[PDB]
């Protein structure tokens, strides 16, 4: 992997520095650099494999060194650079794309490919060098088992599911009380639903608590907490638990109250919110729990006291919400986000390759099936993968 | 069950939808269609029962499940009414004077309530919440009532006295009595014609559907002055023949008994629930 | 608060017990008594029932919940059985020629049937399954049975000649009619003495105990000529006295009541299933 | 830890083969690695045990070297060597001991005691040498990250739970459905009940589920599928689920019926075995589905027919039973079993010093509770004093 960065890396400064009428002292460490790979790959045949759709490529090196005489350089010398540099950044990119396509259950950290693991042999160490990206640097650093960190911008942590629960019900389905949500990417929209808009509850407080467990634990996060969820505040006609009718929900939108937001790591409280909603830190956890009240409104004026009648029945249901959204963490595993096209450049070289699905990875690198059942074996092939989609990335 | 009522039930909003559960329900089902004497009288045919159970046969109920059960009127029918069916659709001819009977039956089979028995002659009686009520039924139903106070004293009344006591009902089939809450009450019914049972009213009777044969909405099934709701399973037709009024029953039953929710039926066939 | 859906429940099998609650039950649950007439007759107390209920405030019950229900006899007892208390506690005096109505009796009041109304001259009716039973009540309970094949025409008997209907009941209070399942039944019974209802059989019904004074075994609650099912909710004991029977009825209250448990069609957990 | 099993290692080399009379070069290479011991050990002071009852020790080494001239070994070479060998077996039974008492939420893999911590240090990795126990070697392979493995005899993967579900049930408790099951250790016993025999189920048939999430990973797994659950087969009388009251349980056994024995990773079925008992292998799986089925008898004889009635009261209760034994696994973590003593090796020397409870380990290192909530701190927790405790067994 080191090896195969390094390639990447040397190529694409070759491409960035050497540039007709650039100084030689400006590009002198990278000529070396250039001229030790070309050195080390020199006499060595490669074969990017056959997967799938992905043709069989066979690579021969049998190169010049750059020169080292120039004060300046010419464009000759650049577009003889050029030659060699798009050969190398050809087999580069195949052999990143024959990585990126293969799984395996026991070593999915470990190379898969034919010219990966020939890459791994002690003569190329030599073209190792600075190992600077953050995917490589992540890379370098569990390898050694020393303590990582991804950094994601709105990291797409939770599985998408649109669910909800009812704590009472019947098959009128006109007097619910429960909630529903959205946990999608990293936004979690909750509202729990009250009809009788706890008429008859103890204190007319109506308690609604969400759990969602994050599947890898989040470090240094940033969220958003916004009293409202517009997305459950709306009517709506929603199937019954088991499909067999629909029901009708019609909101009216109290503000929640005693909202309560608690971040837990292994079933200990960190961190611990109370009527906060501007912007708040949880800096380690792997589990939110979100406490909301209805509280019926002591005081109405006659349109509210008309919407919220005693008894049945309930046609103005009152709902309390919660969005949160975490804009910012930091994650040991590696993870899809909004920012990054990690994701995006293996899903799209398996598909258009047509990669036949294998032990490791859900059909078509479906995300929410991946973040579901997160396992280590599944951890290992996707930083390998990820690793790969940077280091090419770098190039194309 | 009951080991496991209070626990959550989860459900995606993503799950599909069964196919229609109607022809089955239908298959599954008992309808009991209430209809006054003069509606009998009216249609003065012998097989218009047999016309009407094939009709619904066209219409997918099978042959012996559409029953056909008749009431004098209003008034004598709210007499400890019986509803047999799993679905019990109630044609109740309109009138401009038994505005507040008509409430009262469609609050009592329309709603279910869980009653007590009362012993007027022994303690005094009060409605502890707003959900609290008596309801008297009987051949002849006269209630009046005596306020007190916390020295039992009465107000406007004298205990001793019945005659002064303020009178609630009289000559009624069937009462809802709602006095104040928190006040003791001492009462004097016809327990020889009459029964009045402590109520309260737990829910909606949601197999029970009352179509008003003419007139307006008047209905007020809630006791608070403020609200007279009108739900699914109360309907309005306005009329000049019974036999067009029982093909408009017939024909829309599909969108009857979609107004009205199975489950509903208690193993007795009551308006009440009595426990001692 | 989740009626009307089942959902599993969880348990391990190292929960702590809870305390006894049989002080709780017997302090908030009320206890009717069912005694034939003859029984009070030979008692000649008038106030018996005040000292039955002194006793059974010794056993724990409050002072007023235990109810004493009067009954004349078997056969009459049968028309409509009505038991509203929490517990009840049938005392049911032994004759070998009423066996059947005993039975018949048991079976009305130790299971829980679903019944729907049957309306013969009109609908041909079929016992579906084991549990379909027709139950049959009233002052005089007469009925005669057609059986037809798949062409509707009548097995030895003319559907026209209700006279050669096969006869089945004769002026019962109460009957359980068990035809053969599968074949459509023409029936001719006396509509305006006593009314028909086409009933299955949901389980048992657990809060009514039949206590048999004197006698044998002889009941039989189920129509399966295999199985006479002796529940622990159906007692026997040997008399001479009703005052000793009422004694032992007392002072082993705790064992007729750890007999049965709270009707479970009732109550809050069973809503939207049946009942309440 | 590498160190510290050298050390260890070597000193029981030194009781084995320094031994009177033996010829000297069956020790030369052994008498040279203890002599760099020395060499290192030298000079160095070490302070054990500060933590509950375990005493605190001071560890002094000038020791002389091992002679290197005798061609065969006689007594008073061996009296030096065990004089010696004496005080550093001493020494790495406390150091073994010290850290075994010790836990951390963060680096809970890396060293806690400041004997293992100073042992880490560049000037002792001389002593390292022949790192072969199969911890010590999992330990190498996972600073490493390569693919680790244990393997266990009756792993203890299952925390102990005996509960039961109810799927039809009412107050009398005499009209049940539903499943009772015992997952300890290694075994999984479950059993599916009827008490209507399956009179009114479609078709005469009832379905019984039974899913066992795993908590970690366990692969080339041996296990012994029975068709009887015996402790499920006896009558019983079981409190119910809120301990209100108790219900009666009189089984009958009838055999499953479409037995299905499914061994899934991350949902998916990598084993299944459908109607196979006696040995079965579990390649690669962390859950296991057993499916089976109550299947009313067609035919019965008369004694049979009079056990189950067609309506209630059901006095016999059809019961359907499986029993499930690992015998042999492998697994990518450390986890107790029946042959080895690495387990019981922590949890004596924690009870023996009254070492109070920490924050990783639950009290008593109760193994229920330590592999139902099994989190990776208390994974490498659990790895670092079970490769301490296999260190200190081979000299203790
Ligand atoms: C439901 O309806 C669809 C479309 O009409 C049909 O294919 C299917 O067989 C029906 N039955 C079930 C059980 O889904
Ligand atoms: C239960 O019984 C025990 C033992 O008599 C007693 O200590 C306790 O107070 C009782 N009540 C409860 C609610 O535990
Ligand atoms: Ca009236
Ligand atoms: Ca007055
Ligand atoms: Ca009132
Ligand atoms: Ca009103
Ligand atoms: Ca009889
Ligand atoms: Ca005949
Ligand atoms: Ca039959
Ligand atoms: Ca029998
Ligand atoms: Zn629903
Ligand atoms: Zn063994
Ligand atoms: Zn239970």
């Amino acid at each position: 992997m080191d090896v195969l960065y390094s390639l990447s890396k040397t190529l694409k400064d070759a491409r960035d520095k050497i540039v007709e009428g650039t100084l030689y002292s400006n590009v002198s460490d990278l000529i070396q650099q250039f001229n030790q790979m070309i050195i080390t790959m020199n006499g060595n045949e490669f074969q990017t494999g056959g997967i799938g759709n992905l043709p069989i490529r066979n690579w021969n090196f049998d190169f010049g060194l750059l020169g080292t005489t120039l004060l300046n350089l010419d464009a000759n010398y650049v577009e003889t650079a050029r030659n060699t540099i798009d050969y190398f950044v050809d087999f580069v990119d195949n052999v990143c794309m024959d990585e990126m396509v293969r799984e395996s259950q026991r070593n999915g950290i470990a190379p898969q490919s034919d010219s990966l693991r020939k890459l791994s042999g002690i003569k190329f160490k030599r073209i190792n060098f600075d190992n600077s990206s953050e995917y490589i640097e992540n890379w370098n650093l569990q390898n050694r088992r020393q303590r990582t960190g991804f950094t994601f911008h709105k990291p797409n942590i939770f599985p998408y599911s649109a669910s909800f629960t009812l704590n009472r019900s019947q098959p009128a389905h006109d007097n619910l009380m429960g909630t529903m949500w959205l946990n999608a990417g990293s936004e979690i929209q909750v509202a729990g639903f009250d009809y009788s808009c706890a008429i008859n509850a103890p204190a007319n407080i109506q308690q609604f608590e969400h759990i969602v467990q994050l599947r890898r634990v989040l470090t240094t996060a940033t969220i958003t907490l916004l009293p409202d969820a517009e997305r459950f505040s709306f009517p709506r006609v929603i199937n019954s638990a088991d499909g067999a009718t629909t029901w009708y929900f019609n909101p009216v939108i109290l503000r929640p109250n005693n909202v309560e937001v608690e971040f837990l790591l292994n079933g200990q409280i960190i961190n611990t919110y109370q009527a906060r909603f501007g912007t708040i830190i949880a800096r380690n956890f792997d589990t939110i729990r979100l406490s909301f009240q209805l509280m019926r409104p002591p005081n109405m004026t006659p349109a509210v006291a008309a919407l919220f009648p005693n008894a049945q029945p309930f046609e103005h249901h009152a709902t309390v919400g919660l969005t949160l959204r975490i804009e910012s963490a930091v994650c040991e595993s590696v993870l899809a986000d909004a920012s990054k096209t990690m994701l995006a450049n293996v899903t799209s070289v398996r598909q258009e390759y047509a990669i036949p699905v294998g032990p490791v990875f859900p059909p078509g690198m479906n995300w929410t099936d991946l973040i579901t059942n997160y396992s280590p074996s599944r951890e290992d092939n996707l930083q390998r993968v990820f690793t790969v989609a940077s280091i090419r990335s770098m190039l194309v | 069950q009951n080991y496991g009522i209070n626990l959550p039930i989860t459900g995606s909003m993503d799950t599909a939808y069964a196919n229609s559960t109607q022809e089955e329900t239908f298959l599954t089902s008992t309808l009991c269609l209430y209809y006054p004497t003069e509606a009998a009288t009216e249609i003065n045919d012998n097989s218009w029962k047999d016309t009407l159970s094939q009709l619904f046969l066209t219409k997918g109920w099978p042959t012996g499940s559409v029953y056909f059960k008749e009431y004098t009127d209003i008034a004598s029918f709210s007499v400890d009414p019986q509803l047999y069916c799993d679905y019990n659709v109630v044609l109740m001819k309109y009138d401009a004077t038994l505005q507040l009977d008509m409430s009262e039956l469609a609050d009592l089979i329309l709603n279910e309530w869980l009653c007590n028995p009362m012993d007027i002659t022994l303690y005094y009686y009060q409605q502890t919440d707003e959900a609290n009520k008596w309801i008297s039924m009987g051949s002849s139903c006269t209630i009046k009532v005596c306020p007190l106070n916390t020295q039992t004293l009465g107000i406007g009344c004298l205990t001793t006295d019945t005659a002064t006591f303020e009178e609630v009902a009289t000559a009624e089939k069937l009462v809802i009595t709602d006095v104040v809450d928190g006040v003791n009450h001492k009462l004097d019914v016809t327990t020889a014609t009459c029964t009045i049972r402590n109520c309260k009213k737990l829910g909606p009777r949601e197999n029970v559907a009352v179509i008003q044969v003419g007139g307006s909405d008047v209905l007020d099934i809630t006791a608070d002055p403020t609200t007279a709701p009108q739900t699914e399973r109360m309907m309005r037709i306005n009329w000049k023949k019974w036999w067009q009024v029982f093909y408009t029953v017939v024909d829309y039953v599909n969108q009857i008994i979609q107004a009205m929710s199975k489950r509903s039926r208690s193993l007795n066939s009551a308006a009440f629930y009595y426990r001692i």
